[PDB]
RNA sequence: CACCCUCGA
DNA sequence: GTGTCAGTAGCTGTCACGGATGC
DNA sequence: GCATCCGTGAATCGAGGGTG
């Protein structure tokens, strides 16, 4: 009984949102969702996802996560 | 910002308009699977899913299915928050 | 008195038929939760038992109607359904209450709103608040009237997010997450940083019973060692607070408007006079008057 | 009503056994009716509020 | 008196004292006995 | 009716409220305190707000 | 000398009155009750020498009332007898360790009698595990020591009440016949001068209805009750007449809805009041009724039931009392006065202790089994039936478990210090089943009653909402087999005090007149003064001639409790501060080392010993081998007994129960001597605190009104240091996705935090742990469908979650013990648990700013400053004082005791020497010769209501011993010249300086400090939790909201009730805005109000929120 | 969390 | 499928007050 | 037309511990 305090999850997202401005709008529109809408390949998906993640991982670990 | 708070008698029609389904069976849950019994006091078709985007029969357990009414168990797929606001009802004979 | 009731239905436009129900609503499950016990058994809300008894009798009524049972049974069952719905809405209102295990009257939906434990008085007129603490009070003669002394361990928790912010700004921590870990492990860097945070940030001191408004006053916090709150000797009269084990609660105003309200309206120095009589309260009262 | 027999002793002199026992009626009823007086006072206060 | 008197006053109750009042200004009529008490007032101006 | 139902006789007040189909003008200290609006007093009045 | 019986230290008493009877066993209330319950040999010998005839143990009584068991025909019977016990299942301490119940198996001898076959089968049947009482009067349930508190109930019998009507202003009367079990019967006279009777709460029938139902003709009724017009009018205004008419009237009002048969009603109307099945007055009830009506005053108490004669005589008593009659003789009965009963008088207010409270539960269980027996008889064959087939012991064990586990009287034992536990075991509680509800206790049940003298203490009672409902048994008081509280008195023959002591009850005491304890008595026994203070019936105090005193009090302290008797100079303290002193002595914290008080009362020794937290030698002998672990005693006969010391044991309240041997190797020790003392004990005496050098003066405002200043010496020398132990617990359960495992391998945890853990994830013994540190590493597998989208991404951009046992906030100490239970290793855990770990953490708490100290006179205060030893005002010879108490908070409270206690204290520290030359001075003529000379650090006793008189104390201050340099520091007034350690200039005026006994109360800032930023929220109301243990927030109540509104701080109020409380989105945005440095966002709507709307809808109320235009908004 | 106990200003 | 009697515990040890309820 | 009886209400905050 009783619900925890959303500290961690919220701090985590507050970082994730701080490593989302360090992106390009295309990697952003892709990560926020798929190959049927954006009108591109599935290899373009896989890649943009792949490199975009690695940019996210790079940025996060840059900050010291 | 909302001005007035109205209160009044609830017409039977209003009682039915609120309810997302009638509570037919008297059962509560299962004491082994922890799953709420269908049409019981915790029916997931009526009140909502126990877990977020997890239906009863287990066909839809992912977030991709947003707003899908499962055909095998009839449970919607939103957040469990709705179990704090969806009303039921009993139709009296 | 009869007109008082009839003219209501006349003007308002709602039918009196609403007082007789054909369907009864079911309260959402999270407001009648069923919790598990550490022994493997289950505990449930009383509303579940009430609703369940109503459902049982209603389904039995359907059975009796379909089976053409004797009129005596059908009528004597409708009576029981009536009594069960009466208990669901306001158990104990008519006759004897529905006893649970141990001859304990079960709580009804109307019991959720009555008295001190009802929703209105317990959970609406007065909530429980984050950013708050409490501790034993000790007299602090050296303090100024506008000052109060709180323990370091109290302020650290109260100002936890502020300390995290300033620890991540001054590069004592890589990210805000590690700043939280630092505060939770109480690393020595915080104590020097904490002073910058609490600087001129007023807090509110409250002592129950809060009889009049001077039962709550604002103060400038001063980091003190130990684990007791240091209170000015002159405000004791307002709080009616002696030092024989009394405890006081501290609240941290967060919004700029809250800090302004505490700094201007509620600061101890701006509330020297009693609002009831106009005569001063923060004055030499016991030992002080004797020395003078 | 006041007891036709007083408490002659002072706390410096030292109460007798029965003197203390007879002081206790008033003392305990003092505490009790003080609790009750506070209850009624707080209720009146919330009404006035 | 006491605190219950404060409650009697704030709740607009029919007090314990229930003291009467002069409905019309006039001359007093002390008609005291021992069986009971009855008092009349003769209005200073007109009245009954 | 919300300021009265939170004082005394909660059921007795809510019954009359539902019969008279009463509407609560959310303009009072107790009510706004309940729903979390700014109290129409002190720094909450429209002159200072 | 004081307390010269076991071999205790020689404490010298200022006693003027001799003690004719030494204090009884302070633990006899629990002991005797339980021994009577199980009929131990000791109890049976006690009843044998007491003159009892046919005594009955508690089990034997229940089994006799049950036997025999017959069906409706009577062809089969079953009988029980001879209950016995085998050895205990497990020892006491092992029960505590393994979370089981201390019990012994109960055996009975049952036999089946077959009437249709003429053959009987008799065997032994195991009835159940019976909870056993410890030697200290405690029970152990599931590894917790509990105490069964004696209950004050309304005694069975007949009671009369005179009420006053509100509207008609006429005197009405009522009667209640309260049985020990069964239906109730209350008569009354309404305001129409008619008599009626209510049978079992039911409707009020005319009193003649009952007489008609019993077979009495209307004419004979008029014959008996003709002297009253009210009874004539009752028989006239009656509705129906006829023996077979009123009977059916009663039937249809008592058991409605059933066909009324003449015999079906004749059966129950005889069974409910005259058959022993469903109605029974205990022996005490029958005796009480027999006195109040004046019938059967010579018959042996054999009728356990009500009789028609009793009813007739009762109605006569009532009707005569209504019309002013003051005397009555029942037809064929002795003359008896006509009066109303008090129901608060301790002759009508009975006390039922552990034995009886447990007997009732065993009785319930036995009846529940009896019914199942009668059903199982007529089902099985009538030749293969054995006692084992008929007996179902499930309800019996379930009954005793229901009692001890759930009952207002099975209370968690108070174990702060030995005195607290003793007092708890000697409690008298008015609340509980069969007694009354708290809401049903006026200002009259709580105040002191004149019958409490020598029975219940008028001082020791809580000051909270339970004031007057909970008392402490008086010192010399005992409980009789009936349930009333007896107290001893000295029989005065012919104005001569005799050593013959007799115990009287309340009503028995009222039938005589008793003199106060401190009456002047001749060396032979004759009273010196003709007039003496005397207590008289109805609580009337007056002087009476010496030739009128029948008895007198035993000891001056006869009326007080154990704790109250522990207040020196008690006669000089008001009942308020005395109440606080006695109640706070039970809150004393056991210190690292204990010092017996200089100024005592005499009760310390027996309090400590009878408490049971020390180690007394059962039989005399010599010490063969003594260690810190155990003490072996070699008796004279040749046998050896070894007592094991309890070392660093956690008390129920976190205090440290630690026993230390006193005797040495090869020490001759007598029987009953203290060989080792435990917490708050010194050489066998209660040492609840320390002797501190006190100066009574204001000091720079740090002691302002009741604040206390202390010397850092008490910190440096651990004078007020105390040990506290916390128990931490965690379990490894089976989850839906696997099983929680306790492992040192925790995901994303550094090797630095895990450095203090063993290979299992458990902290190692001796490691110092701060708050937040890991004690037991447990991880629980979490499913994939429960992961946050940001959590799932963080998992992708990089299945168990951390559930380790961390140290709670505010805890810190050395890990002293670990206990591990594993289902894999035979350890029986609740179903679904595989492992369980308990870690014991011990903290050595020095005295800190804010800790609460107090004396024995309700003189309490917190520590406002601990100055260095050099800053303290020091005496002439350089010794700095230890504690500074403000003077202003002294003369208001009327606790002159401390003052006296202070003075005498100094005289005890320095000693004195009275000028013996030229005769004994005139003030010390009444002092014993043992007091005319005293060495420094001497122990003295000031018995309550006796002891040191102000004159003798004045003299002793005149003859105080000088110090080692030959200088007398304190004046005859008791004051001394002190030097300000901060400036050096001597203080302008002399200051009262002495030694006071100060106790460290269990109210320490280390436990009471708390603060919260965020934390758990209740699921339903979404408001922060409550309590420090749950990391909750403080409650901004209704009055505090009024305070905000009064200040006009609108925004602060909204903030408190929205973003800081239950605004689900607002509080999160506040957290984010703080860590971002942005401004505070706008508060939203409280979730609790959404719940309110949904709740109003659940009651068929259509609540809707309308906008300014009129459209309903969702 | 439901009740229960004991306690503190 | 059921089949001779086959039958609550508990409890009143609160109170002041107004007005609908009921004789 | 009026006594009875029903229902309403009765201070604030805080600590620990038990069981269903």
């Amino acid at each position: 009984q009783s619900t925890p305090d959303e500290v961690n999850a919220a701090l985590d997202r507050l970082l994730i949102a701080d490593a989302l401005a360090q992106l390009s709008a295309e990697h952003r529109a892709v990560i926020q969702r798929i190959a049927t809408d954006l009108g591109i390949a599935e290899g373009t998906v896989k890649s943009r996802l792949h490199y975009a993640v690695r940019a996210l991982r790079l940025t996060l670990q840059e900050l010291g996560v | 910002f909302f001005d007035e708070l109205r209160i009044g008698l609830a017409t039977a029609e209003d009682i039915r308009q609120w309810s997302y389904g009638e509570v037919k069976k008297p059962e509560t849950i299962n004491y082994r699977t922890l799953k709420p019994e269908k049409d019981g006091l915790f029916c997931e078709k009526i009140f909502g899913p126990t877990r977020d985007w997890e239906c009863y029969c287990g066909k839809y357990k992912r977030v991709r299915f947003k707003g899908i009414i499962c055909e095998r168990c009839g449970v919607e797929v939103t957040r469990a928050k709705v179990r704090r606001e969806r009303m039921g009802h009993i139709e009296l004979a | 008195k009869r007109l008082k009731v009839v003219a209501a239905f006349q003007q308002s436009g709602n039918s009196p038929m609403g007082m007789v129900l054909d369907a009864v609503p079911v309260i959402p499950p999270e407001l009648r939760p069923m919790v598990q016990l550490d022994g493997g058994r289950f505990a449930t809300s009383d509303l579940n038992d009430l609703y369940r008894r109503v459902i049982n009798r209603n389904n039995r009524l359907k059975r009796l109607i379909d089976l053409g049972a004797p009129e005596i049974i059908v009528n004597n069952e409708k009576r029981m359904l009536q009594e069960s719905v009466d208990a669901l809405f306001d158990n104990g209102r008519r006759g004897r209450p529905v006893t649970g295990p141990g001859n304990r009257p079960l709580k009804s939906l109307s019991d959720l709103l009555k008295g001190k434990q009802g929703r209105f008085r317990q959970n609406l007129l007065g909530k429980r608040v984050d950013y708050s603490g409490r501790s034993v009070i000790v007299v602090g003669p050296q303090l100024k009237l506008h000052q109060c002394g709180l323990p370091k361990l109290m302020a650290l928790e109260l100002f936890k997010p502020f300390v995290m912010k300033r620890l991540v700004d001054l590069n004592h921590a890589q990210n805000i997450k590690s700043a939280k870990r630092m505060v939770e492990r109480q690393r020595p860097q915080v104590w020097d940083v904490l002073e910058e945070v609490i600087a001129e940030h007023p807090v509110l001191l409250n002592r129950a019973p809060t009889l009049h408004r001077l039962g709550i006053q604002a103060f400038e916090p001063m980091l003190v060692e130990g684990k007791a709150i240091q209170l000015h000797p002159l405000v004791c009269e307002a709080f009616n607070a002696d030092f024989d084990g009394d405890q006081m609660a501290v609240h941290l105003p967060l919004s700029a408007e809250a800090q302004a309200e505490a700094r201007i309206l509620m600061l101890s120095s701006n509330n020297i006079l009693s609002p009831a009589s106009g005569r001063p309260l923060a004055m030499p009262r016991l030992d002080m008057v004797t020395g003078l | 009503e006041f007891i036709p027999r007083p408490v002659k002793s002072s706390f410096r002199e030292g109460l007798t056994v029965l003197e203390y026992f007879i002081n206790t009626h008033g003392a305990r009823k003092g505490l009790a009716d003080t609790a009750l007086r506070t209850a009624d006072s707080g209720y009146l206060t919330r009404r006035l509020v | 008196g006491g605190l219950p008197r404060v409650q009697e006053l704030f709740e607009a109750r029919v007090p314990r004292g229930k003291a009467p009042i002069a409905d019309v200004t006039g001359r007093v009529r002390l008609e005291d006995g021992e069986r009971f008490y009855k008092i009349t007032i003769v209005p200073d101006d007109g009245g009954e | 009716w919300l300021s009265a139902a939170s004082f005394q006789e909660t059921t007795r007040v809510l019954t009359d409220a539902a019969i008279n189909c009463r509407s609560d003008k959310l303009n009072g200290l107790k009510e706004n305190v309940i729903i979390g609006k700014l109290i129409p007093a002190g720094t909450g009045i429209n002159r200072y707000r | 000398s004081n307390n010269s019986v076991p071999g205790a230290p020689n404490r010298v008493s200022f006693a003027k009155l001799r003690e004719p009877l030494e204090v009884p066993g302070l633990l006899d209330v629990q002991t005797d009750s339980f021994e009577w319950l199980i009929g131990s040999p000791r109890w049976r010998e006690s009843a044998a020498e007491r003159g009892d005839v046919n005594p009955v143990g508690g089990l034997e009584e229940v089994l006799y009332e049950l036997s025999p068991i017959e069906d409706f025909s009577g062809s089969m019977s079953l009988s029980f007898s001879d209950p016995r016990f085998d050895d205990v299942k497990a020892p006491v301490d092992e029960c505590k360790d393994k979370d089981m119940t201390y019990a012994a198996p109960l055996f009975v001898t049952a036999e089946f009698i077959n009437n249709n076959t003429g053959e009987i089968k008799s065997q032994t049947v195991f009835m159940g595990d019976f909870p056993m009482m410890t030697e200290k009067g405690t029970f152990i349930i599931n590894g917790t020591e509990r105490v069964v508190v004696s209950q004050l109930v309304r005694s069975p019998g007949v009671y009369f009440d005179e009420t006053i009507d509100k509207s008609t202003d006429k005197t009405l009367h009522s009667v209640k016949v309260i049985p020990s079990r069964g239906a109730w019967l209350e008569f009354d006279v309404d305001k129409r001068d008619t008599v009626g009777v209510r049978i079992d709460r039911k409707r009020r029938q005319p009193v003649t209805v009952l007489l008609k139902a019993l077979g009495w003709t209307s004419e004979q009724i008029v014959e008996r009750f003709g002297f009253s017009e009210i009874m004539r009018s009752t028989l006239e205004k009656d509705n129906t007449v006829g023996t077979d008419e009123a009977l059916l009237d009663i039937y249809r009002k008592l058991r409605p809805g059933e066909p009324p048969t003449k015999e079906s009603a004749q059966t129950l109307l005889e069974n409910l009041f005259f058959k022993e099945k469903r109605y029974d007055l205990a022996r005490v009830g029958r005796y009480k009724v027999n006195k109040k009506l004046g019938l059967h005053v010579g018959e042996p108490i054999t009728s356990s039931t009500l009789t028609e004669e009793d009813v007739v005589a009762t109605i006569e008593y009532l009707v005569r009392l209504h019309e002013g009659q003051t005397t009555m003789t029942v037809p064929g009965g002795v003359e008896v006065p006509v009066e109303t009963d008090d129901i608060d008088h301790f002759g009508n207010r009975r006390l039922r202790t552990v034995g009886e409270l447990i007997q009732n539960q065993i009785r319930v269980g036995m009846s529940r089994m009896e019914r199942v027996v009668r059903e199982r008889m007529t089902t099985q064959d009538v030749e293969a039936i054995t006692p084992q087939t008929l007996i179902n012991i499930r309800p019996v064990v379930a009954a005793i478990k229901e009692f001890f586990g759930t009952s207002q009287l099975s209370q968690f034992m108070d174990q702060n210090n030995p005195l607290s536990g003793l007092t708890h075991k000697r409690r008298l509680s008015a609340l509980g089943p069969g007694g009354l509800s708290r809401e049903r206790a006026g200002l009259e049940v709580r105040d002191v009653h004149p019958s409490h003298y020598g029975r219940m203490c008028p001082i020791e009672t809580p000051e909270g909402p339970n004031i007057g409902l909970i008392g402490s048994l008086s010192v010399y008081a005992r409980v009789n087999p009936f349930g009333f509280i007896e107290t001893p008195y000295r029989k005065v023959v012919d104005g001569v005090v005799s050593d013959e002591i007799v115990y009287l009850t309340a009503d028995e005491e009222d039938r005589h007149v008793v003199a106060q304890a401190n009456s002047p008595i001749d060396a032979d026994g004759r009273f010196v003064e003709p007039r003496v203070l005397v207590r008289r019936k109805a609580g009337e105090v007056e002087y009476v001639p010496s030739s009128e005193v029948d008895y007198m009090d035993v000891s001056p302290r006869q009326m007080v409790s154990v704790a109250t008797a522990m207040i020196p100079f008690l006669e000089h303290d008001d009942a308020n501060r005395a109440l606080m002193g006695a109640n706070m002595q039970r809150q004393a914290v056991p210190l690292v080392r204990s010092e017996a008080p200089l100024v005592g009362t005499g009760m310390e020794l027996r309090a400590a010993i009878d408490a049971g937290d020390v180690v007394v030698a059962e039989e005399s002998g010599v010490i063969e081998e003594v260690s810190a672990d155990y003490i072996t005693v070699m008796h004279d006969n040749g046998t050896r007994r070894t007592y094991r010391m309890r070392k660093f044991a956690r008390s129920n309240h976190g205090t440290c129960a630690n026993q230390c041997p006193i005797v040495d190797a090869g020490d001759r020790v007598e029987a009953g001597q203290v060989i080792a003392d435990g917490p708050c004990t010194d050489d066998g005496e209660m040492a609840l605190g320390k002797n501190l050098l006190v100066a009574i003066m204001p000091w720079e405002g740090h002691n302002y009104e009741d604040a206390i200043i202390l010397s850092n010496r008490l910190v440096e020398e651990d004078v007020l240091t105390s040990i506290h132990i916390e128990e931490h617990e965690i379990d490894a359960r089976d989850t839906k996705l696997g099983a929680e495992e306790i492992t040192r391998d925790i995901p994303n945890i550094s090797d630095e935090v895990l450095a203090d853990l063993d290979e299992r994830g458990i902290v190692r013994i001796g490691a110092e742990v701060r708050d937040g540190d890991i004690l037991v590493g447990k991880v629980t597998p979490k499913g994939e469908t429960e992961l946050t989208p940001e959590e799932r991404l963080l998992r992708a951009i990089f299945e168990v979650r951390d559930t380790s046992l961390k140290v709670p906030h505010g805890e810190s100490g050395k890990v002293i013990g670990i206990r591990v239970f594993s289902r894999e290793d035979e350890d029986e855990l609740p179903a679904g648990v595989n492992e369980l770990v308990r870690v014991y953490v011990a903290q050595k708490r020095k005295i800190s700013d804010g800790d609460k100290l107090a004396g024995r006179h309700g003189n309490k205060g917190v520590i406002g400053k601990i100055l260095p030893v050099e800053d303290m005002p020091f005496l002439a010879d350089g010794t700095p004082v230890d504690i500074i108490l403000n003077t202003h908070g002294v003369p208001r409270r009327m606790n002159i005791g401390q003052i006296l206690e202070t003075h005498l204290g100094w005289c005890a520290h320095s000693g004195w020497k009275v000028d013996a030359a030229k005769g004994v001075p005139d003030w010390a003529a009444r002092l014993p010769d043992e007091l005319l000379e005293a060495q420094p650090n001497a122990i003295v006793s000031t018995p309550v209501f006796d002891g040191a008189q102000e004159a003798e104390l004045q003299g002793l201050l005149s003859c105080t011993l000088p110090n080692r340099d030959g200088d007398v520091l304190v004046d005859a007034d008791g004051k001394a010249m002190l030097f300000d350690g901060r400036s050096g200039e001597p203080f302008p005026y002399p200051v009262t300086v002495g030694y006071m006994y100060i106790m460290k109360l269990h109210h320490l800032v280390d436990d009471k400090i708390h603060a919260r930023s965020t934390g758990p929220y209740s699921m339903i109301t979404q408001q922060p939790l409550g309590g420090k243990a749950q990391f909750g927030g403080q409650r901004f109540g209704e009055m505090e909201c009024w305070a905000m509104q009064a200040y006009g701080a609108a925004y602060t109020l909204q903030e408190l009730l929205t973003i800081k409380s239950d605004d689900t989105v607002g509080r999160v945005k506040v957290y984010e805005a703080i860590v971002k440095g942005e401004n505070i966002p706008e508060p939203g709507i409280p979730e609790s109000f959404k719940v309110l709307l949904k709740e109003l809808q659940s009651l068929c109320l259509n609540v809707e929120v309308l906008s300014s235009d009129g459209a309903a908004i969702e």
